[PDB]
């Protein structure tokens, strides 16, 4: 089969882009709008703590 | 809107927080100072009524 083999050489060379570029940038930017509300709901801890 | 809230109150209690701080030393000194003026009307009053008999006898 040629037009598939063609269009999924395509493929690897798409998500190798994703997997080496993108993703790990939003894995960056999900990371750190997690942390920051992980870091706010500690503070509420602390601050019926304090 | 609960997040809001959250934080919200985060700085509310914040507030909170140092104002009873403050209120601590507030009614302290209340009371200690009632406590010196109660002494000194006390001890006060026994050297008035001490010239009282003083005076009489």
């Amino acid at each position: 089969m040629s037009t598939f083999i063609g269009q999924l050489f395509g493929f690897a060379v798409i998500v190798y882009l994703v997997w080496r570029f993108i993703v790990p940038l939003v894995g960056r930017l999900m990371s750190a709008r997690q942390d920051t509300v992980r870091q706010q709901l500690a503070d509420a801890a602390a601050a019926a703590d304090r | 809107r609960e997040r809001d809230a959250m934080v919200a109150k985060t700085l509310a209690d914040n507030k909170k927080s140092d104002e009873q701080f403050a209120a601590a030393q507030a009614d302290y000194d209340e009371a200690m100072t009632e406590a010196r003026v109660q002494a000194s009307s006390l001890r006060d009053n026994a050297r008035a009524d001490g010239r009282k008999v003083i005076e009489d006898a």
